[PDB]
């Protein structure tokens, strides 16, 4: 099962960035790309903020 | 806690781990076998640690008890992070010492500009993971409602407070949720939620527990 990035509040900025704003809780997961990321909803911003495509290989660290 | 200093030994002995194999947030003892945190840090079963200096290392002067009851804000609402507390009653009583004390509750809400002092084990970088096992600490002061939301439009509502700077550099970060921001040693903020951490123009968010004394006197006096 991948993930749903919709789940986390987002906003855009005046010249079109998108945020996606996140909790602060350590719930590190594995992405596809064999990095382990701070939670889930950093992985989600990652992927908005680089253009990248990460998805989650599973829900513990690496 | 991103920007911050190493918290002197027993300086914040207040502060719990919350571990649920590892420590995932941070929370606060308000009494002797309630402890307060955020919502978003629910699991269904928590070990709470207490009187840790290093969390890395077993020192014989910690406390480890599990959560016996876990009872998260009523209006909680996981998507906007609104309400996000949450109370965890502990199995039995911890033994208050120089190490374990608690932190009261605040009598009031804070004004802008109060000046606050935030703890946790979480991120010390912006850019990148580096996470402590010594205790880090940062002094930040509240900001004006006005000023936060401007930082974050349509997205804070009348239970949440922002505690930062502008300017970034310094703020609370993964790993530190559920934490305390103690300002004249009341807990009026819980960490929350953010954009990044330490970013220009996007300082932290807090839950403003001044809004939740009354749920909270009510909650543990029939539990
Ligand atoms: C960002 O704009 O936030 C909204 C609100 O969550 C996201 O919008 C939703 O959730 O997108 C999903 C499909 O991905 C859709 O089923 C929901 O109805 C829709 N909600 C609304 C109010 O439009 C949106 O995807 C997100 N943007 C990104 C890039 O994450």
């Amino acid at each position: 099962v991948p993930m749903d990035c919709s789940r986390y509040p987002n906003t855009t900025s005046e010249e079109g960035k998108v945020m996606i704003l996140c909790n602060k809780a350590l719930n590190p997961v594995c992405g596809t790309d064999g990095v382990t990321y701070d939670n889930e909803c950093v992985l989600c911003a990652h992927n908005l903020e680089q253009g990248t495509s990460v998805g989650k290989k599973h829900d513990g660290e690496c | 806690i991103v920007g911050g200093y190493t918290c002197a030994a027993n300086s914040i002995p207040y502060q719990v781990s919350l571990n649920s194999g590892s420590h995932f947030c941070g929370g606060s003892l308000i009494n002797s076998q309630w402890v307060v945190s955020a919502a978003h840090c629910y699991k269904s079963r928590i070990q709470v640690r207490l009187g840790e200096h290093n969390i890395d290392v077993l020192e014989g002067n910690e406390q480890f008890i599990n959560a016996a009851k876990i009872i998260t804000h009523p209006n909680f609402n996981g998507n906007t992070l609104d309400n996000d507390i949450m109370l965890i009653k502990l199995s039995s009583p911890a033994t208050l010492n120089s190490r374990v004390a608690t932190v009261s509750l605040p009598r009031s809400c804070a004004a802008a500009g109060t000046e606050c002092l935030i703890s946790g084990w979480g991120n010390t970088k912006s850019s990148g993971s580096s996470y402590p096992s010594l205790l880090q600490c940062l002094k930040a002061p509240v900001l004006s409602d006005s000023s936060c939301k401007s930082s974050y439009p349509g997205q804070i509502t009348g239970n949440m407070i922002c505690v930062g700077f502008l300017e970034g550099g310094k703020d609370s970060c993964q790993g530190d949720s559920g934490g305390p921001v103690v300002c004249n040693g009341q807990l009026q903020g819980i960490v929350s939620w953010g954009y990044g951490c330490a970013q220009k123009n996007k300082p932290g968010v807090y839950t403003k527990v001044c809004n939740y004394v009354n749920w909270i006197q009510q909650t543990i006096a029939a539990n």
